[PDB]
């Protein structure tokens, strides 16, 4: 094919180039440090009330949804829009976390579509909500046997208002057309309901810290991403390395090149990447491509036979009978201890021939 | 609130040559036994650097064209920071580096800096809207010894690069830039890019012997030899002498 | 469906000012989000600025960071647009589009839009 | 076919938008000629012209040389409308307005 002829004469011909292909896809991205303050929404003070539910502009950070785990036995991981998992491969331009404590007897009310009395007069969730809703009991740290009135909510309301807005206006209420106008008596009470959390109460109406995470996405660039790959480091093999800005293929090993605290990469005479530094774990490696060379086919001639010998220039018979010479690794010939005239020159004083069955020899 | 000190006149400065000093690392690449040719902003060898001496309050505003080589032969840490700005009118952003008791604080703001700043920071009174703040705890710092502090301030493609070098020097005959190689290492690469045209220093007067050698950088091609351990040992100016250009 | 209108100016000198007002009604605006999307004559669409209804955080484009500011009036259910330092290459018909954050990247409703040319 | 005046640019190899992604997409190796002409006197009348339809919402971008004549309802949210054409169930084919 390389000679463009069906009759190959006697001699050595280099056809193509042999090169080992990589196996893995190691990335080794640095240890993120700009984490998002998710501890001031969950591990903050007791909680915020449901009539003044607050939320901060959680944007321009790297929010790892794995730090939310390793806590109290939070059950009811009911999230809509996206699966409970696979959040680490998406980036929303903004996240809003709501913190409010209501009764746990009918926590099913906090969901897209479901309505009632708690999720109507206090905080309603629209039918379209791709966030994540979670809940957990906190009676062990948010209760006391005197009567717990540190959390209030609403009972008196006329109709259902718009969604996603705080309700802090507590003006006088009217159940009908009675012109009360500031009496503060019967049928004209003050619109403010209170709670009573006691450890003696059952699991039904005990306090439950609930948190919803609304993932808002706009035409602005994505800011709140998740963690990156950060794959394991496997050396002593040709790998596709995918470092911060130095991508390529090559083998990695332990290097004795003592780098400097500010230096991160390393070049050579050919202006090629020779050594690198693993960002998360300070360790100097040495990027070296795997074995490669040229394949040469020794043929005694198509007129007399069809057997061939393969010589890989620049190998060590450890990456492809075989014979290791100073020019590579000859495969297809038998090293005879005799010495004849050089018929097919191979190199380093070694030549080949087709002598007597019939087989290719190297001497 | 600032206050203009009394009994302060002007003094004509002097000039002295730089004995092959002011060579930093161009990039963050490790190399050994390599003779690399760089075309970055360096300090030309044997350049007339100023000799601002204080023993007495020398703090003039100096132009910042393309780079500043700031040397300090001190023993008691007389200077404690710098100020960079294009107009010094409390209108645009300006950089300030001030040395604390245990840290270095760098601000990008338009504080009410007065004509004669001097050092608890009584140089300004108020603080406008700032864009960048950086507190670096490791700051920047036996009788017959002295401290030599080298600094290279550059402002190209926005990033204000700050290189530093600390060394002990022996008290010799009247002070000047000693002979030898320094190889200043990259220290600060602030996310900045506000325009900077002029600069000044910051003294420290503790009311109950220093000198700086501000120089100017310019485009020049240098030949740097990297040693086997990854540091630069010598440098060729390539534009100093026929021998320097034939080597 | 339900759709409303937007009014304002139609021509402004290169250096003046203009106040565009997209007037909406009978819609769930406070939990939705609004945005302006321009269209250069002979070119495609370009997102100018956007405001949310949840927290009210605004996001502008990199070319109009210090020249365009908007504010949504929830009492009147209208969206304002006060343009400052009008150059000569900013002529485009601004569209008033609102969408829901808990959805896809497709605009729900599109306004009428009006072309404003600068000398 | 018939498009808008400002939408004539999207009929080109590489150009994207609303008509070139949901109605008619041209390949990058398009070896042909596009010829457009205004029809304000033959396709417009002063009564309210709504006899030209176009698709606005689609799941994915339309591949080059593909005709989509289906009438499957779209879902802008996560609610299973199961064919009701209401809130978050916008109709995929809307009509033009030529005056
Ligand atoms: C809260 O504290 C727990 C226990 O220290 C910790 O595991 C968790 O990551 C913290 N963060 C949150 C979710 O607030
Ligand atoms: C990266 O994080 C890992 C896990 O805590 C830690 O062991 C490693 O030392 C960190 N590396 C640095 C220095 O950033
Ligand atoms: C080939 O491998 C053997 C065993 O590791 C080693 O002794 C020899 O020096 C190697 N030769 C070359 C050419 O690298
Ligand atoms: C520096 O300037 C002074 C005054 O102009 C001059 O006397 C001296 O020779 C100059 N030295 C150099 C290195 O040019
Ligand atoms: C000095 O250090 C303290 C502690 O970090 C800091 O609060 C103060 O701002 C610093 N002073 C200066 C010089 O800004
Ligand atoms: C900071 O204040 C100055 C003076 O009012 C102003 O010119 C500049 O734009 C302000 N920058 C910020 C961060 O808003
Ligand atoms: C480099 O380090 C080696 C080992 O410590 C040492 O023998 C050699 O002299 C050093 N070279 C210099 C002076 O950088």
């Amino acid at each position: 094919c390389t000679l463009k002829s069906f009759t190959v004469e006697k001699g050595i011909y280099q056809t193509s180039n042999f090169r080992v292909q990589p196996t893995e896809s190691i990335v080794r991205f640095p240890n993120i440090t700009n984490l998002c303050p998710f501890d001031e929404v969950f591990n903050a003070t007791r909680f915020a009330s449901v009539y003044a539910w607050n939320r901060k502009r959680i944007s321009n950070c790297v929010a790892d949804y794995s730090v939310l785990y390793n806590l109290a036995p939070f059950f009811t991981f009911k999230c809509y829009g996206v699966s409970p998992t696979k959040l680490n491969d998406l980036c929303f331009t903004n996240v809003y976390a709501d913190s409010f404590v209501i009764r746990g007897d009918e926590v099913r009310q906090i969901a897209p579509g479901q309505t009632g009395n708690i999720a109507d007069y206090n905080y309603k969730l629209p039918d379209d909500f791709t966030g994540c809703v979670i809940a957990w009991n906190s009676n062990k740290l948010d209760s006391k046997v005197s009567g717990n009135y540190n959390y209030l909510y609403r009972l008196f309301r006329k109709s259902n208002l718009k969604p996603f807005e705080r309700d802090i206006s507590t003006e006088i209420y009217q159940a009908g057309n009675k012109p009360c106008n500031g009496v503060a008596g019967f049928n004209c009470y003050f619109p403010l309901r209170s709670y009573s959390f006691r450890p003696t109460y059952g699991v039904g109406h005990q306090p439950y810290r609930v948190v919803v995470l609304s993932f808002e996405l706009l035409h602005a660039p994505a800011t709140v991403c998740g963690p990156k790959k950060s794959t394991n480091l496997v050396k002593n093999k040709c790998v596709n390395f995918n470092f911060n800005g130095l991508k390529g293929t090559g083998v990695l090993t332990e290097s004795n090149k003592k780098f400097l605290p500010f230096q991160q990469f390393g070049r050579d005479i050919a202006d090629t990447t020779d050594a690198v530094r693993d960002p998360q774990t300070l360790e100097i490696l040495d990027i070296t491509p795997c074995s490669f060379g040229g394949v040469s086919v020794i043929t005694p001639g198509t007129n007399t036979s069809n057997q061939v010998a393969v010589l890989y220039q620049g190998v060590n018979c450890t990456e492809v009978n075989v014979f290791q010479t100073r020019a590579g690794c000859l495969i297809g010939a038998e090293y005879v201890n005799n010495s004849y005239e050089c018929d097919i020159p191979i190199g380093a004083g070694i030549c080949a021939s087709y002598q007597t069955s019939q087989s290719i020899i190297a001497y | 609130q600032c206050v203009n000190l009394t009994t302060r006149t002007q003094l004509p400065p002097a000039y002295t040559n730089s004995f092959t000093r002011g060579v930093y690392y161009p990039d963050k690449v490790f190399r050994s036994s390599v003779l690399h040719s760089t075309q970055d902003l360096f300090l030309p060898f044997f350049s007339n650097v100023t000799w601002f001496h204080v023993i007495r309050f020398d703090n003039p505003v100096l132009p910042f064209n393309d780079g500043v080589y700031f040397a300090s032969i001190e023993k008691s840490n007389i200077i404690r920071g710098w100020i960079f700005g294009t107009t010094l009118d409390s209108k645009t952003q300006s950089l300030l580096i001030v040395n604390n008791a245990t840290n270095v604080v760098i601000k990008v703001c338009e504080f009410q800096f007065c004509n004669d700043p001097f050092l608890e920071f009584r140089v300004y009174s108020s603080a406008n809207n700032c864009t960048f703040e950086y507190v670096s705890q490791p700051f920047l710092m036996q009788g017959n010894f002295k401290n030599l502090r080298e600094f290279v301030f550059k402002n190209i493609d926005g990033y204000f690069k700050i290189y530093s070098k600390h060394t002990p020097i022996i008290v010799r005959e009247p002070e000047d830039l000693p002979q030898g190689f320094s190889a200043l290492e990259p220290l600060v690469d602030l996310p900045i890019g506000i325009n900077i045209t002029r600069f000044q220093t910051l003294l420290a007067l503790h009311r109950s012997a220093a000198a700086y050698y501000v120089g100017y950088l310019q485009p020049r091609t240098f030949l740097l030899k990297y040693n086997e351990n990854g540091t630069i040992t010598d440098a060729v100016d390539c534009a100093l002498d026929p021998l320097s250009e034939t080597k | 469906e339900v759709q409303l209108v937007e009014s304002g100016g139609g021509l402004v000198q290169p250096g003046g000012s203009l106040r565009l007002s997209c007037a909406a009604s009978d819609f769930y605006f406070d939990y939705y989000e609004m945005s302006w999307v321009r269209q250069a004559p002979g070119q495609g669409l370009e997102w100018v600025s956007t405001i949310s209804g949840l927290g009210g955080a605004t996001y502008y484009a990199d070319s109009v960071k210090g020249r365009f500011t908007i504010s949504r009036d929830n009492s009147k259910n209208t969206l304002y647009l006060q343009m400052n330092s009008l150059r000569a290459e900013d002529t485009a018909l601004y569209y008033c589009a609102t969408r829901s954050p808990f959805g896809d990247y497709a605009f729900s409703y599109w306004g009428q839009g009006t072309l404003v040319t600068v000398s």
